[PDB]
């Protein structure tokens, strides 16, 4: 009976299982990641990130887990920080530069499958393309952002291909423990300030340490404001709300 | 016994009662019987006797039932070695059992040999794992030597029955002994009714004959063919209780039994 | 295993091994140590005293300017280093040439690390042995940085860190002594706070080490070897007992 | 079966002399359903050992005949697709010849090129050879014609053909007819004749319903173009056959 | 061990294409589909899974062009290729000739890539099967595609996990709904029991179902949400 | 008893050699003898043929080759890497040096040209080096005449009067024995044959042998005749009956 | 252990192997030809086996008459004969319209072997598994033999065989010719060379044959060319 | 599994084992030698065959030229050493006719180590095992004297040698030299080292030969003298063999 030690070694190459196994490992290597968080009012979308303190002297916002991708989108890396950027790069000369062929704003669901149009690109081009990459590139974004078509929305895109909606996502190193309670902390009625106090609660069950403004990091989208992110010093007034609010 | 027939010298079976050969048959009538027969000439010569012989060919050929039969006649003790059966994985032991009968030949009075596939021995050594080829040759060489040492006898005959001749060049092992080579034939179309005579008899069959057999016999030219034939149309006189044998039967045994002797 | 003899595939446990191995490699090369003052900032190294019949006319060297206000640092081998350091400086040139306008330090450590990348993604290609790090000053401006940078192709921003023999030894001094609550101002701190660094590796022999500083308005200054000899004893000069 | 260490490629002889890979592709067909095509004194016949999956299957709407331009059929058995992957190389050749040399295409000529068309992909190592065994023949100004094809590339110049499940079938099948028409035959003689073939074939699969079609070119009734049938015409060439046996 | 299955330039000791083979294991650990027809009028069925029970589904059907459509089961990302292909034919042959390209031509090439796959060494095989539907100046149809190539021509089929619980619908009630014409309306009700009896516990929510329909004076067009309760 | 590294040519093992070119040289031995000396005045060239069926027209082939009316060669190996060499290596004199440089090559130009035909199969795996070693002869007015060999692996040496193949440990032996530094040329060929002499099977006659030499002008071979200075060659190779006779001393 | 599966491996001992199991997959046909020359012609026969009963045997046939004054007959198997045949009848384009005049053969199997000496140092292709033999009747040095192979030895025989009897004929052809010490052979009619050659090889490997189990090339000087079952008869009517 | 079948493999060990089994090649090869000191550089060098119908009289082997300025010495390899000078010869005179002066030597040996760093990684290629020495002269450093390692990492070392045996010859080297030898110095130092570490007793002429680089040139540039025989058994005579 022998077993999957063999067929393994390959992106080409099924098993008689049916199926392929490294596009099955990559989703394993987000796993080692930090976390990731996104859930969305009909107010606003809120992200949450741990940033993984390695030692007392990094300029925390030296890296980033976050992103002013355009007007209206933002995303969250999880994973292999490095080939992230072969993404976004292609992902933001796509908003752009729909802003001259058609000269408007973009929808994301053309973006979300862009980029997923992308990660496919090791094997079959979906617009019979040729072959660039002999390694799927582990990372699971979060496109939030806004079109008037349907609002606020996010979503999940695997290096596997395919996307989902999800309305409150959660990836990382606490895919499940978080997204398991979060089925029972969501309500389609929430105001903002109801969506960042759990973000920051959710991310406090999940990980090591004490929080801090150092040691965590989160924005939130508006319309009209845009991909606004919040400074140390605001998000630390966040922390102390909650512990005088847990009493 | 332990290990082969050894045929007590006298089991007489008929070296002509066969649709084999006269010439092969006579050319190996020098090597073995005319000293044992007459040893008046090579004294008198002082040429030592021979020194054993290849019979090439694949099989129907009968290359194993002359072997036995023609020792029945002159009468000495017919065992086997197939070298596919002789080979151990272990590093010796294959060279022991090559000891164990040139010991056990001479143990008898007289003996003589019928390796068979003995291509085992003479390897290409096309894969070269010194590991293992490094004793391809150790227990080959040990036949060398062990074969003509200080054995001055006339009785200890040698054959090696060798499919594929030509197949081994890590050694001919040419000059010297080896003093014959017979150049074997298949069976030609002559020879069907010649064969086909042999095991025809002890039969009541209203005769079953004719000349659509070699044509029948045509490519399916291996003495396996005709036993078979004869087998299985003696099981179609028998398919509904009849009394003696029709020739159709033959022509329908070779014509649809070669099937599987000319595919695979 | 044997999921470890490439570079287009996964473990596991979801990581790609020939990339980490490189940090094997880098582990096994010289100490390059980088602080930053409050106004200036500083860069070292553990350079070998071999022998006797290298010219005293051209010592060794690390370091590596590109131009007037950066500067590079590195360790690992030194022939797959040599690379990236002239498609640096090639490339900070065209800067100027296409915009009119030097470089930001930014744009300059993801060009580095924009190689680094390409470098372990298609196969055929080996990567580059070498963790390396970026030191210098914006123009137009006092703010210092400097940014490091590793083979599997990311850019971070530490305001002191160390690269392979007994660094692990280091980046832990440094964090029981150096801190944000005091930043240093001037030279002659962030060099007797760098000097007394290097000590762990330097086993007390002044022919093996070789530092350099950074000016603002695109300039640098380097160093001599009495010009330490006597740092070797104020930071003994301490050390009396 | 024999050799083991030499069949994971083409271009590897064994030391016999022999490449296996090719040895395994031919015990493909014999996997594979039953075709024929027998010659006439004026043109030539096909015929085909359909299968079924269910009666889902939309009756006489999945042909499996596959047409040249030039009054030239084809017929393939084993993997469908490499057979229609080389037939669709043929309306591609065709078009290479008739555009240049003002013509029509030879049949002859034609072959060579399918038939070393096939040899290329026995002589690398980064293709397979065409798991088929495909039938053509037509009409040209010296006649008509029949071959046979073969993924070793040694297709040939037959009177009648087989392949498939029902090669021994019609082994004979065909063969008594060069026998008993040394005179030749007509189209309409033959196929009250090729459709018994096929129903004799299919005795080895008495349970795996089926279906038939045929088609047949010849200068006589047809005009030197290639044609299906239709009609009241194989309703009782069938006949010719549902009633010769049962 | 099974050998000569790492790749499909080899094939079997006996004939046989492994890698092909073991593709077809891929369409039976996706969701179900199934598919219909009528002299005037066809129609499919497609149940599809969720993430969690929180996530969106998952796009299933997909418009090539209006006068035919598709319907996938197994591997998805390998579909949106096969979807870009017909969406270039169907915009190729009305920029050129302007004639209705004939659905019984689709799959009469995409055959011809499938193919062309399965040759040389690189790439996979499309590892996925899904079915075709549409109408043109001849009729309606449906065509089927399973990854070695074969297509076919039907009147009813289905395919993915648990399938054949729904075939023998068909192969009971196959007389009846194909002489049906000028009312959808039942028709379109006649998979919702064929595919019922092919559950585990499903229960058919009216997210989970999609739905899609083409005929000679109606466009293909997709009914998902709140306007298929009806069709329960 | 080799193993995991004459598999291919591009892993150098830890005793750091490369894999098989060292074994594409034991052909070279497994080949006929060949031989060559250097005189006073001239250079000589030399092979016998064990042609198999004895039906071939053995005149047809030719271990000798041409290069130049001045430059002559032979292998002592394999066959077929031979007589595509040759081409390969005249197309060299043209376009590389002649058609720049207006005249013909010397002798080392014209080898080196001929080592950069090997090179190029030993950068890169499965593609086999050739299996020969050759050897040129050749003269010109800066330094004059010269005997070198060519190996597979690129090399190329100098030499002054060798032999290669079979007999090659054997006959350098006696060359070493049968030499002077400074003898004349027809004694050379009363060497050469009785160096040849050493490991021959069969005949001896100038029929089963092919030997060429170079020497003084030959204008009778030019045919062009009307010019002071359109010398003619340097080249040409002794007939069989021009040989038979000097075989009876 | 490698060494066999790959064409550009050689072993330690000098000797590679995978051509010399193509120099052996040629007698897969159990067929064996020869050629012999003339005074101004010559000829090729070859045996012909078309057991079963639905062949054509007019194009069954291991012969191709690529252009004027040439001719090939072949072994290994057919398909991949074809596959030379063809690039023959594209060189003799090309030699006439680039060079002037028509190919000999001694050039045309001196390039046609480099060839097949190419696909012997790199894995583009395999190596044919032909051994085949050209003729022709020269304008200058006459008529010619010359016997290819798979890895480029070629060779002009002044008359040779092949196939699986070569050992034989090898025996009687130098037999015959030391019995009056010449290469070729008298008595000019290319016809009555036929009558030569037939009845010296049914007594070398001794069976009688009919007309429909031969074929035969014939190389007379302006044409070469094939005949069907004329003169069958000669041979035994004296 | 062990980390050698190709040079694109890091270890887990951090190191690529491929390299190492090339800098071990030159150990086979023959013996080379340089000094620099006042008056001009010199060089030596060993055949590795000093067999007897062979001449090496008149053909160098293991000092070839690239310039008027610079020469070298060579081991290794052969067929893997004459396309590098080849190209040498090249960029030189690719650096002349656009820049109208001569060659820095820095800028070449920094341009000839950086193409077999080329040889090293990007693509499944041979690595040329080469161990060159490079002498020469230029204005902005006076006398020079660099050495290469087919890595692709150089130094510009004052007197030392490779091939055969240097660990014992430079014990030979390192004690017994004084820089301010002028020329004989270094020549009955080098002749005495080779005739210590040889294979065998002959040191005839044949089997070495020297070179030397001397700015004799009185305010012209620069002279070599590559001796024939004639000039160097007449001095190992004249030195006391
Ligand atoms: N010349 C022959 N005449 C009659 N029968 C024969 C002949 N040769 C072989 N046989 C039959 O074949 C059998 C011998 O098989 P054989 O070919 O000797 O096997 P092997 O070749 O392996 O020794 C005998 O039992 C005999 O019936």
């Amino acid at each position: 009976f022998l077993t999957r030690s063999e067929y393994d070694r390959g992106v080409s190459t099924f098993s008689p299982e049916g199926r392929l196994f490294q596009v099955e490992y990559s989703l394993e290597a987000i796993k080692l990641g930090s976390t990731a968080i996104g859930i969305a009012t009909k107010e606003g979308v809120v992200l949450g990130v741990e940033k993984r303190a390695t030692s007392p002297l990094l300029e925390s916002d030296s890296i980033e887990k976050i992103v002013e991708i355009d007007r209206h989108i933002g995303c969250a890396m999880s994973g292999l920080t490095a080939d992230a950027r072969s993404m976004i790069e292609h992902a933001r000369t796509a908003a752009v530069t729909h802003n001259l062929y058609y000269d408007e704003d973009i929808n994301v669901e053309s973006l979300t499958q862009s980029v997923c149009d992308l990660a496919l690109r090791f094997g079959e081009g979906a617009s019979g393309e040729e072959r660039l990459m002999s390694r799927p590139f582990g990372v699971a974004l979060l496109i939030a952002g806004h079109d008037a078509d349907d609002g606020y929305q996010l979503f999940h895109a695997e290096p596997s291909g395919t996307f989902y909606r999800y309305n409150a996502k959660a990836i990382g190193s606490g895919s499940e423990g978080a997204q398991a309670e979060l089925l029972n902390e969501w309500h389609s009625s929430l105001t903002l300030k109801e969506a960042e106090l759990l973000v920051l609660k959710i991310l406090k069950q999940v990980m090591e340490e004490k929080l801090d403004e150092n040691n965590a990091q989160l924005s939130c989208i508006t319309k009209q404001d845009g991909f606004k992110i919040y400074d140390n010093e605001k998000t630390a007034e966040l922390i102390k709300e909650l512990k005088e609010k847990e009493a | 016994l332990v290990y082969n027939m050894t045929s007590f010298e006298q089991g007489e079976i008929t070296f002509d009662g066969i649709g084999g050969l006269t010439e092969q048959i006579r050319e190996l009538r020098e090597v073995i019987e005319l000293p044992l027969k007459n040893p008046e000439i090579f004294q008198r010569v002082g040429i030592k006797p021979p020194k054993g012989v290849l019979l090439y060919g694949p099989p129907g050929t009968g290359k194993t039932l002359l072997a036995k039969a023609v020792a029945a006649t002159i009468g000495a003790n017919f065992i086997f070695s197939p070298a596919s059966g002789i080979v151990d994985k272990y590093i010796g032991e294959s060279a022991r059992i090559i000891r164990e009968m040139f010991a056990y030949a001479k143990e008898h009075e007289p003996c003589i040999i019928f390796m068979d596939e003995v291509d085992a021995i003479g390897g290409r050594r096309f894969s070269e794992g010194t590991s293992a080829d490094r004793e391809i040759q150790r227990t080959l060489m040990e036949l060398l030597t062990q074969m003509d040492g200080f054995d001055n006898l006339g009785q200890t005959k040698i054959i090696m029955a060798t499919n594929r001749p030509d197949t081994l060049d890590p050694a001919l092992l040419r000059p010297g002994r080896l003093d014959r080579k017979v150049e074997i034939p298949l069976p030609n179309e002559a020879g069907r009714l010649e064969i086909f005579k042999i095991h025809t008899a002890k039969v009541k069959k209203t005769g079953e004959f004719d000349f659509e057999a070699a044509v029948k016999m045509s490519d399916g030219f291996n003495g396996a063919d005709i036993r078979n034939c004869a087998t299985e149309a003696g099981f179609f006189a028998i398919r509904d209780d009849r009394d003696h044998i029709n020739p159709d039967d033959l022509m329908k045994a070779v014509r649809k039994v070669a099937e599987v002797k000319k595919l695979e | 295993s044997g999921y470890d003899r490439a570079l287009s595939i996964f473990s596991p446990d979801g990581h790609i091994f020939q990339v980490e191995y490189a940090l094997e490699a880098v582990k096994r090369g010289t100490c390059a140590v980088g602080v930053k003052g409050k106004n200036c900032v500083v860069l070292g190294c553990e350079r070998r005293s071999t022998l006797k019949l290298q010219d005293t006319r051209i010592t060794p060297s690390k370091v590596s300017k590109i131009d007037s206000h950066v500067v590079l640092s590195f360790s690992g081998l030194n022939a797959d280093s040599r690379i990236l350091i002239e498609k640096a400086r090639v490339e900070a040139q065209s800067h100027r040439l296409t915009l009119e306008d030097p470089v930001t330090v930014e744009y300059l450590t993801r060009y580095v690390a924009g190689v680094q990348q390409r470098y372990t993604q298609s196969g055929g290609v080996r990567p580059f042995g070498v963790s390396t790090l970026i030191a210098g000053f914006d123009p137009r401006d006092d703010e210092p940085k400097l940014y490091q940078t590793e083979p599997s192709g990311i850019y971070s921003s530490w305001s002191a860190q160390t690269i392979g023999r007994n660094s692990k030894t280091v980046r832990e001094f440094l964090e029981k002594n150096y801190d944000r609550k005091e930043p240093p101002a001037t030279v002659e701190e962030c060099v007797k706070l760098t000097v007394r660094s290097l000590l762990e590796v330097v086993q007390t022999g002044a022919k093996n080490i070789e530092i350099t500083v950074v000016k603002p308005d695109s300039d640098i200054v380097a160093l001599s070897s009495e010009e330490i000899n006597q740092y070797v004893t104020q930071i003994e000069q301490e050390k009396q007992e | 079966s024999i050799g083991t260490g030499y069949d994971l490629s083409n271009s590897v002889f064994s030391p016999d002399g022999r490449n296996f890979q090719v040895e395994y592709a031919v015990k493909a067909v014999e996997n594979g359903t039953t075709s024929i095509g027998i010659k006439c004194n004026d043109g030539v016949v096909f015929a085909v050992e359909k299968l079924i999956t269910s009666k889902l299957l939309v009756p006489q709407k999945n042909v499996k005949i596959q047409v040249v331009d030039r009054h030239i059929g084809c017929v393939y058995s084993g993997l469908i697709p490499d057979g229609r992957h080389l037939v669709n190389r043929g309306r591609e050749e065709a078009a290479s010849f008739k555009k240049l040399y003002k013509t029509p295409i030879p049949i002859p000529a034609f072959a060579d090129r399918l038939g070393q068309y096939v040899q290329a992909h026995t002589l690398y190592n980064s293709v397979r050879p065409f798991g088929v065994s495909t039938i053509f023949g037509g009409v040209d100004k010296n006649g008509a014609h029949l071959y046979m094809l073969e993924p070793s590339g040694s297709y040939w110049g037959y009177k009648g053909a087989a392949t498939g499940k029902g090669r021994q079938s019609a082994k004979a099948e065909l063969e008594k007819l060069v026998d008993h028409h040394p005179e030749g035959l007509s189209a309409r003689e033959a196929v009250k004749q090729a459709a018994k073939i096929i129903y004799l074939a299919h005795e080895d699969n008495k349970e795996k319903d089926f279906e038939l079609e045929i088609s047949w070119c010849s200068l006589s009734e047809t005009n030197g173009l290639h044609k299906f049938v239709k009609g009241d015409l194989l309703q009782e060439a069938i006949d010719f056959a549902q009633k010769e046996i049962n | 061990r099974n050998n000569y299955d790492g790749d499909t330039v080899t094939f079997s000791p006996t004939g046989r294409l492994f890698q092909v083979e073991y593709a077809l294991e891929a369409i039976k650990q996706g969701s179900v589909t199934v598919g219909l027809r009528s002299n005037t009028h066809a129609v499919l069925v497609a149940l599809k899974r969720n993430a969690d029970e929180l996530s969106s589904y998952q796009k299933k059907i997909i418009k090539c062009d209006e006068h035919m459509g598709l319907s996938l089961a197994g591997l998805a990302p390998d579909a949106r290729v096969l979807s870009n292909y017909l969406r270039q034919q169907c915009n190729y042959s009305s920029l050129v000739f302007n004639r209705k390209l004939a659905v019984e031509r689709a799959g009469h090439l995409l055959c011809d890539k499938a193919q062309k796959n399965t040759q040389s060494y690189g790439g996979r095989p499309y590892g996925v099967g899904l079915l075709i539907i549409g109408y043109d100046k001849s009729g309606a149809h449906l065509l089927e595609f399973q990854p070695s190539g074969n297509v076919t021509e039907l009147y009813g089929t289905a395919i993915g996990a648990r399938s054949q619980g729904a075939k023998t619908y068909l192969e009971r009630t196959l007389d009846t709904f194909i002489k049906i014409d000028g009312n959808p309306d039942e028709l379109i009700k006649a998979g919702v029991e064929a595919i019922s009896q092919s559950l585990r516990d499903e229960s058919l929510t009216v997210d989970n179902l999609s739905i899609a329909i083409v005929g000679k004076d109606t466009p293909f067009t997709i009914y998902d949400g709140e306007a298929v309760a009806k069709y329960i | 008893m080799t193993d995991r590294y004459s598999f291919s040519l591009t892993t150098f093992s830890p005793s750091g050699k490369l894999g098989q070119i060292d074994y594409a040289l034991t052909a070279v031995k497994q080949g006929v003898t060949s031989l060559g000396i250097k005189a006073t005045n001239g250079v000589v060239i030399a092979t016998e043929k064990k042609s198999s069926s004895p039906l071939a027209m053995s005149e047809t082939l030719s271990k000798v080759s041409l290069l130049t009316p001045d430059i002559g060669a032979v292998y002592s190996g394999m066959g077929p890497d031979y007589r595509v060499l040759v081409d390969k290596s005249r197309k060299v004199a043209h376009t590389s040096y002649k058609r720049i440089y207006g005249e013909y090559p010397p002798t080392k130009l014209l080898v080196s040209e001929v080592a950069k035909i090997m090179q190029e199969a030993t950068q890169s795996g499965g593609v086999r080096p050739f299996g020969v070693s050759l050897l040129i002869a050749g003269h010109d007015e800066f330094n004059g005449f010269s005997l070198y060999q060519v190996d597979p692996s690129g090399s190329y040496f100098p030499w002054k009067a060798t032999a290669i193949g079979k007999g090659s440990v054997a006959a350098k032996t006696f060359l070493e024995k049968r030499w002077n530094d400074e003898l004349e040329l027809e004694d050379a060929i009363h060497i050469a044959l009785l160096t040849l002499k050493e490991s021959v099977e069969g005949e001896f006659n100038g029929d089963t042998i092919e030997l060429a030499i170079i020497g003084d002008e030959n204008p009778d071979l030019l045919g062009y005749t009307g010019i002071p200075t359109d010398k003619g060659p340097r080249f040409r190779k002794l007939t069989s009956q021009e040989i038979n006779d000097r075989l009876e001393a | 252990a490698g060494y066999d599966r790959h064409i550009t491996i050689f072993s330690p001992e000098g000797r590679l192997y995978q051509v010399e199991y193509a120099f052996k997959a040629t007698n897969q046909t159990n067929i064996n030809s020869l050629a012999v020359r003339g005074k101004d012609c010559t000829v090729v026969i070859s045996q012909k086996k078309v057991p079963d009963k639905l062949l054509d045997p007019t194009t069954v046939s291991y012969i191709f008459c690529i252009s004027r004054t040439i001719g090939m007959v072949v072994n290994g198997p057919i398909p991949d004969a074809r596959n030379a045949a063809l690039r023959a009848k594209a060189e003799a384009a090309e030699f006439r319209y680039k060079y002037g005049y028509d190919m000999p053969c001694d050039v045309l199997a001196k390039r046609m072997a480099n060839l097949s000496q190419i696909y012997t140092q790199r894995a583009y292709m395999r190596p044919l598994g032909v051994i085949l033999t050209f003729v022709s009747v020269d304008e200058e040095l006459g008529p010619s033999i010359y016997k290819t192979d798979p890895a480029g030895y070629y060779v002009g025989y002044k008359a040779t065989a092949t196939g699986p009897k070569q050992q034989e004929i090898t025996t009687n052809l130098e037999n015959h010719f030391k019995k009056s010490k010449i290469d070729h052979i008298n008595e000019e009619s290319w016809e009555k060379v036929v009558e030569f050659a037939i009845t010296h090889m049914i007594d070398a490997l001794g069976t009688e044959f009919s007309k429909n189990d031969l074929e035969v090339g014939v190389a007379t000087k302006d044409k070469f060319f094939t005949l069907s079952a004329e003169n069958i008869e000669e041979r035994l009517v004296a | 599994r062990r980390y050698d079948s190709r040079t694109t493999i890091f270890s887990p060990e951090g190191r690529l084992y491929q390299v190492e089994y090339a800098l071990e090649s030159i150990s086979h090869a023959g013996t080379a030698i340089g000094i620099m000191a006042s008056d001009g550089i010199v060089l030596a060098a060993e055949r590795k065959v000093t067999s007897t119908l062979l001449e090496q009289d008149t053909s160098t082997e293991k000092l070839y030229k690239l310039n008027d300025k610079i020469a070298v010495a060579v081991a290794g390899l052969t067929a893997d050493a004459e396309i590098l000078i080849n190209t040498a010869r090249i960029h030189a005179q690719n650096y002349l006719k656009t820049y109208n002066e001569d060659i820095p030597v820095e800028i070449l040996v920094r341009r000839l180590s950086d193409i077999k760093q080329g040889y090293t990684q990007h693509g499944g290629l041979r690595p040329f095992g080469v161990s060159f020495i490079y002498a020469g002269y230029d204005d902005r450093y006076g006398y020079q004297l660099y050495t290469s390692n087919p890595s692709g990492n150089y130094t510009g070392w004052k007197a030392i040698s490779v091939g055969a045996n240097t660990s014992a010859a430079q014990t030979l080297l390192q004690m017994d030299y004084k820089d301010d030898m002028k020329v004989d110095d270094a020549i009955e130092l080098a002749l005495k080292t080779l005739s210590k570490t040889t294979d065998s007793s002959a040191l005839t002429y044949d089997r070495l030969e020297f070179a030397t680089i001397r700015k004799g040139a009185n305010d012209g540039e620069v002279y070599q003298k590559i001796f024939k025989p004639q000039e160097i058994k007449d001095i190992l005579v004249k030195t006391g063999i």
